[PDB]
């Protein structure tokens, strides 16, 4: 039993680990070793304490360089759709009814054209801020 | 459609509207927990404070946790908490208030005991009256212009915290 | 794909992109920061 | 493993899913006798086809409106991400930035860009101290009744002698007059300790 | 005949509700990101901004 509801087919443990899959209200579940699905209260991490008093410091004597990646998405696929081919399928019997709803399809095209113009602004302003094409020695 | 088969037989003519509405709401509901996780959880180890309070005269008992009551939320936190108040369902949040109230207290003990260092590698202990002699040097005020008049500044700090309580009380 | 739905190409090709990023990578190594200011 | 590039895969997954739903929607009847228009036009007269076709028209209209609205909403996330990427590129590649935890998680030296499909990747080079020792300190020293303070770095003592060092890399130096400057007098400051200066 | 009117009403009201919610959440997200930015830049260090 949890705040969230009734959980069937898991074994509670008094131990606690990082959270592979979240259930709710701190309840978390995982598959572990003789293997079964367990559920437990998620741990927040290790616990630490510093010996702080006047006239005591720690000074670092050694160092390490490191590297770290970062990934961002800068563009989206500029789809386009024909309103009247989709709605009417090149049927004149359809189009002479469809033309009673006025300009709707045209403003739809306009909206999509704004997208198709905006996305190649997005690609243009991230790169292309160097005025000359340098090359390595 | 309200538990009526006469309605349910006709509803499915409109295809998958309910499916994309459900995927919309389920896409929304998850994002809040990523927001919460990102805003907090900027610390990898839960620090805790020593029992003594030798902070050079600076008073921190208003914001540090109070262990006596069961929830670890401090006094000002409890004023802030007190000042605000068909198929419809509400899902519980992931991180409970005791977790937030541990995180905040860890951030606090880190910022007090070790200054900024705990954000770039392992924390290091430094006396508070030498942390202030750093943060004053960051605005072109020579550190001695603190050591000469340290006590007065502590008093003003102690006074400035006080008014905030009344500001929240009134 | 025959219902009037279509896709359009980008303006910049991936080789122009790699020219830009190779110019950036040669600049930040040969001239440090200065190539940005002047 | 390819799970590193999870982010820029879900944009493609969402777009393909939305387009597949928009195209599959055509199979629904909306209450007409058939989803196929020629099946109506071959079997029925214009007085009745003009009663029927309005339902399909309204359905496909509102479906295309829903699609356009979803795309109009989604575009602003991509725009805000492109602007954040442009900011990181302008500020952290062309120069060194002091904004803590803006580029990586540590003291920042430099970064390098690489291209990717519908995206970009940065590599951030960061410096971190690993080892640390214990030292005893005093915020000032007394000599001839005058309080001396350090120009840069801090005073430390292993227990027998007093030295001054820079803050982030242990390096002892003999306490000399031009490492320090004089203020006030011994009586005013707490914790000051007696010492000799050269 | 009648029930289609109720269906086309309620479905439109629900679409309007979802459309409000999406915008409101997309507004909240920018305040969440600004909060996390302040947290990261001004608590763990001193900022001359
Ligand atoms: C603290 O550091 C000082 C500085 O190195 C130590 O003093 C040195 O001790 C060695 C002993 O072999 C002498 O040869 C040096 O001439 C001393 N230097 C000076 C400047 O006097 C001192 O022994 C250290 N104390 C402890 C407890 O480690
Ligand atoms: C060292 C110090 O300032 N301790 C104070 C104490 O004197 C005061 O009674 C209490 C309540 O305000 O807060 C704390
Ligand atoms: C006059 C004064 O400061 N009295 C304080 C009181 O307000 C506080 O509740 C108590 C415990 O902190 O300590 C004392
Ligand atoms: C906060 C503070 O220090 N206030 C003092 C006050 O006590 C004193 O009456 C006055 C005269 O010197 O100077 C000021
Ligand atoms: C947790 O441990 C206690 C004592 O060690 C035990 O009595 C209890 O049964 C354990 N929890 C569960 C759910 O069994
Ligand atoms: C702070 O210094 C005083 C004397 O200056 C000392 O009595 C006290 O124990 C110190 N506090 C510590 C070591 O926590
Ligand atoms: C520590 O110093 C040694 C040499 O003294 C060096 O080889 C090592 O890379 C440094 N960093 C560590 C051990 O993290
Ligand atoms: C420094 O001294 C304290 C007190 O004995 C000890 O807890 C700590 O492990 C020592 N080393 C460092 C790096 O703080
Ligand atoms: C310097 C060493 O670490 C710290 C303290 O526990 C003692 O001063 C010990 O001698």
């Amino acid at each position: 039993q949890t705040r969230a509801g009734c959980l069937i087919g898991a074994e509670h443990v008094n131990n606690s680990y990082e959270c592979d899959i979240p259930i709710g209200a701190g309840i978390c579940a995982s598959y572990q070793t003789s293997q079964s699905i367990i559920a437990y209260t998620m741990s927040l991490g290790a616990e630490n304490s510093v010996a702080y008093s006047n006239n005591s410091i720690a000074i670092p004597t050694n160092f390490t360089i490191s590297v770290t990646t970062e990934i961002l998405p800068v563009s989206m696929t500029k789809t386009s759709v024909d309103c009247t081919m989709y709605i009417c399928g090149d049927s004149t019997e359809c189009s002479n009814l469809l033309l009673q709803y006025g300009s709707f399809c045209t403003q739809l095209n306009r909206a999509l054209t704004g997208i198709a113009v905006e996305q190649d602004k997005n690609t243009q302003e991230v790169f292309a801020q160097v005025k000359q094409i340098y090359k390595t020695p | 459609c309200g538990d009526s088969t006469e309605c349910s037989n006709l509803l499915l003519q409109y295809g998958s509207f309910c499916t994309q509405l459900n995927r919309a709401l389920t896409g929304i509901a998850v994002e809040q927990d990523k927001n919460t996780q990102e805003v907090f959880a900027q610390v990898k180890q839960i620090y805790k404070t020593p029992p003594i309070k030798d902070f050079g005269g600076f008073n921190f008992s208003q914001i540090l946790p109070d262990p006596s009551k069961p929830s670890k939320r401090s006094f000002i936190e409890d004023l802030l908490f007190n000042k605000v108040t068909n198929g419809l369902t509400v899902l519980p949040p992931l991180l409970t208030d005791e977790m937030i109230a541990q995180y905040t207290s860890a951030l606090l003990a880190g910022t007090i005991t070790s200054g900024w260092t705990f954000g770039a590698g392992a924390a290091l202990q430094i006396p508070f009256a030498m942390q202030m002699a750093y943060r004053f040097n960051g605005i072109g005020v020579t550190q001695n212009v603190l050591y000469e008049n340290q006590k007065l500044i502590a008093n003003q700090f102690n006074s400035a915290i006080g008014k905030i309580q009344d500001s929240l009380s009134s | 794909k025959f219902n009037g739905l279509t896709v359009l190409p980008p303006l910049l090709t991936d080789e122009m992109i790699a020219q830009y990023t190779s110019a950036l990578l040669a600049g930040t190594i040969t001239s440090g920061w200065t190539f940005g200011a002047g | 493993t390819a799970s590193a590039l999870g982010k820029l895969q879900d944009v493609v997954n969402q777009n393909a899913q939305a387009l597949n739903t928009l195209v599959k929607q055509l199979s629904s009847n909306f209450g007409a006798i058939s989803s196929v228009l020629n099946d109506i036009l071959s079997r029925l007269d214009p007085p009745e086809a003009e009663v029927q076709i309005d339902r399909l028209i309204t359905g496909r209209l509102q479906s295309l409106q829903t699609y356009v609205t979803q795309q109009l909403i989604r575009a602003a996330e991509i725009r805000a991400s492109a602007n954040l990427a442009a900011t990181k590129m302008s500020e952290c590649v062309l120069g060194q930035s002091k904004r803590v935890d803006f580029c990586g998680k540590g003291y920042h030296l430099m970064s390098f860009p690489q291209s990717a499909p519908h995206g970009v990747v940065f590599l951030h080079v960061t410096y971190v101290p690993a080892q640390e020792k214990n030292f005893t300190t005093a915020p000032a020293i007394c000599h001839d009744g005058k309080a001396h303070f350090p120009r840069e770095g801090v005073f430390v003592s292993n227990g027998t002698h007093w030295f001054v060092t820079q803050r982030n890399f242990y390096e002892p130096q003999i306490i000399t007059t031009d490492n320090t400057f004089v203020s006030g007098n011994c009586d005013v400051v707490i914790g000051i300790v007696n010492n000799t200066v050269y």
